[PDB]
């Protein structure tokens, strides 16, 4: 992961929900 | 009602023919100003607006 690269936007959802924690669905990240 | 979340339902918006090489009062998606419009050779990226 050595180098530089800019990230472009994908979406914008007007959900408006409070989020405090997250979990993934599944070998490394 | 209209007091629970950000507005996601909106009324239709009309459009007017655009003119070039003339001093007008333009309004592009809420961007306001005065000037003349002419063709360009800029290379806007696909996700950029102005």
């Amino acid at each position: 992961p050595q180098g530089f690269s800019a990230l472009e936007p994908l979406v914008d959802l007007p959900i408006g929900i409070n989020i405090t924690r997250f979990q993934t669905l599944l070998a490394a990240y | 009602e209209l007091l629970h979340a950000p507005a996601t339902v909106c009324g239709p918006k009309k459009s007017t023919n655009l003119v070039k090489n003339k001093c007008v009062n333009f309004n592009f998606n809420g961007l306001t100003g005065t000037g003349v419009l002419t063709e360009s050779n800029k290379k806007f990226l696909p996700f950029q607006q102005f």
